RNA sequence: CAAGACGGACCAGAGCGAAAGCAUUUGCCAAGAAUGUUUUCAUUAAUCAAGAACGAAAGUCGGAGGUUCGAAGACGAUCCGUCGUAGUUCCGACCAUAAACGAUGCCGACCGGCGAUGCGGCGGCGUUAUUCCCAUGACCCGCCGGGCAGCUUCCGGGAAACCAAAGUCUUUGGGUUCCGGGGGGAGUAUGGUUGCAAAGCUGAAACUUAAAGGAAUUGACGGAAGGGCACCACCAGG
RNA sequence: AAAGUUGCUGCAGUUAAAAAGCUCGUAGUUGGAUCU
């Protein structure tokens, strides 16, 4: 079930059987490499990267193809943020919430909706400081929340 | 075929009557009520439409 | 005597130191 | 309709019966 | 959330038994799994079964005979010395001729009585009769 | 009734399950290959695409975003590929 | 003409929200479930002591406004009526309690049928937009997913009412939280703590008792009600 | 000890004593598959 909410979906994609690639993508790695180069220069999270190298390009899996993943691919050349994109979306999320809410005193679900918010960040946070990624002495404060998007 | 068709209209208006009653009756967690309704289930050319129908004219 | 079914009867509402 | 210590006697017993019932068919198949 | 697979699979094996179902399909598939199957297997309860490979963790169809009583699994592992297991067995079994108390130990996974003869103990999985 | 194969489905049920719950799961989606009216160029585009396509040359919208299947652009001809 | 209040009928078998709750149009703002997905991360999760957000109504402290209704109160009758104080309305602080109900923790698996409904998606002839000039909306058929609610059932369970969970339980172990231990004394005394207050949270013992309580099937029973008959009953009469 | 009226083995919590107003809300408890 969602890790705040009360809904239960099913909802997700689902990979087929077969890892190899199809025989009429005639893209090589490279290719597929500098397009992932050139998207992250136009400002893309990986996650975009991936829709659009699916839906213009025919490219279905990024990992079958280059054999890497796109945040490592990312990584090896360096064009990748120093927090994660699920962290940021979030820390954006909180931001804007807040925005209103200091423009909104009212707005009793908006504070409600920011606890929530700011506790996924605390996990991912958490869960980030473990695997090494963030720095030990990152922590997500409230005005500091702004300067960091 | 239409007259089927009416049928099956007529049947969702009964369903609904009948599924709203349906679930009225199953709020009622009384003991009294299901009591009773147990006792209860073990006793047991035409003139107007057309025009001015009268007898002065027709 | 027993009341009937017919009879309105509501259920209750159940609610030194040592030294 | 009759106390649950006769019911419990009585399932255990029968239990106790497919035991001993399936304790011979398993002792014939040798 | 769903935590120790082989309870899921053993309850969904006993609840397809009750029923007098043929056929059955268990998901996720495990090693503790497999090995637990084939020990049933060797005992002649639960018949046959195959397992389907897909890219995730697996799935399995087995293939119910009928002896099947119940099988049943033990949470949490509990440590089986080999004095103590005569007492579990009294605690599980409902003779001590039938029924099997299964046993993770270094030399592998198997019944109570193989156990009692390769003279080791361990952790406690199950019982099936 | 209690005798079935479940290890051997017929097509037509492992067909209408959900993608996820079918005997090994496998997407409902497919990639196809569209020619523009305008030109003649191969487009590969995904059928439940998110973004809206553009022609490399022509600039002309291939397909605009729904809920679901993406709509293509009425002149556009495509056939399903693999 | 004005002031405050409130959005009926449509309005449900509906929907949304964590709950309390939510019904005039329009615009803006920031959220959200489900669905779709050959996106991304790759175990990041489940459950709660501590601590914190929200919490109907009534209530308390400052303002504003006071149409209706209205605790108290003044009168008139003898549970009602006339007038109407605090309040009911708005803003800012508190209080944190309800039959705050499914008298029914949360997360996970397995286990019958049916045809209805709300949202999303997929496939498909047809009728419609005064035969629509292709799509699009509205209907129609079927399927899939997450829902709300029914009917049915020797799945099993229960003391029974009944429950597709209140099942998979003496054949007794998926994970974890709160909590009861005969009836009273008694939510009392005492201490602590929160609150401006009203009160809220925590909470005994001495003693006393043989019961307390839940579910269902039932004869007789002075009577009571619906009818019918009779000039040894009645109306009008002799 | 009977007693499964202290219940780890091994009780219960709709209607009998009992589930917190509701959800975000650290510690502690539990944590998917995979390496001969």
């Amino acid at each position: 079930g969602r890790m705040h909410a009360p809904g239960k979906g099913l909802s997700q994609s689902a990979l087929p059987y077969r890892r190899s690639v199809p025989t009429w993508l005639k893209l090589t790695s490279d290719d597929v490499k500098e397009q992932i180069y050139k998207l992250a220069k136009k400002g893309l999270t990986p996650s975009q990267i991936g829709v659009i190298l699916r839906d213009s390009h025919g490219v279905a899996q990024v990992r079958f193809v280059t054999g890497n993943k796109i945040l490592r691919i990312l990584k090896s050349k360096g064009l990748a943020p120093d927090l994660p994109e699920d962290l940021y979306h979030l820390i954006k999320k909180a931001v804007a919430v807040r925005k209103h809410l200091e423009r909104n005193r009212k707005d009793k679900d908006a504070k409600f909706r920011l606890i929530l918010i700011e506790s996924r960040i605390h996990r991912l946070a958490r869960y980030y400081k473990t695997k090494r990624v963030l720095p030990p002495n990152w922590k997500y404060e409230s005005s500091t929340a702004s300067a960091l998007v | 075929a239409k007259m089927r068709r009416a049928e099956l209209q007529r049947a969702r208006a009964l369903q609904s009557y009948y599924e709203a009653k349906a679930r009225r009756e199953k709020k009622i967690k009384s003991k009294k009520y299901h009591k009773v309704v147990k006792k209860g289930k073990a006793k047991k050319t035409l003139p107007g439409w057309g025009e001015w129908g009268g007898v002065g004219l027709k | 005597h027993r009341p009937g079914p017919l009879k309105q009867q509501n259920k209750a509402h159940k609610g030194l130191s040592r030294v | 309709v009759l106390p649950k210590k006769e019911k419990m006697k009585l399932r255990r017993e029968q239990w106790l019966q497919k035991i001993e019932a399936i304790k011979l068919a398993e002792q014939k198949h040798r | 959330v769903r935590m120790n697979v082989l309870a899921d699979a053993l309850k969904s094996i006993n609840n397809a038994e009750k029923r007098g179902k043929r056929q059955v399909l268990i998901r996720p598939c495990s090693k503790v799994i497999v090995r637990f199957l084939t020990v049933m297997m060797k005992h002649g309860y639960i018949g046959e079964f195959e397992i389907i490979d897909d890219h995730r963790a697996g799935k399995i169809v087995v293939n119910l005979t009928g002896r099947l009583n119940k099988c049943g699994v033990i949470s949490p592992r509990f440590d089986v010395q080999l004095k103590d297991l005569e007492k579990w067995q009294n605690n599980l079994l409902p003779s001590r001729q039938f029924g099997f108390i299964v046993l993770t130990t270094s030399a592998g996974i198997m019944d109570h009585e193989e156990a009692r003869r390769k003279h080791t103990g361990g952790k406690i999985l199950g019982f099936f009769f | 009734p209690l005798a079935k194969d479940l290890l051997h489905p017929s097509p037509e049920e492992e067909k209408r399950k959900h993608k996820k719950k079918r005997l090994v799961q496998s997407p409902n989606s497919y990639f196809m290959d569209v020619k523009c009216p305008g030109c003649y160029k191969i487009t590969t585009v995904f059928s439940h695409a998110q973004t809206v396509v553009l022609c490399v040359g022509c600039s002309t919208v291939l397909c605009q975003p729904t809920g679901g299947k993406a709509r293509l652009t009425e002149g556009c001809s495509f056939r399903r590929k693999q």
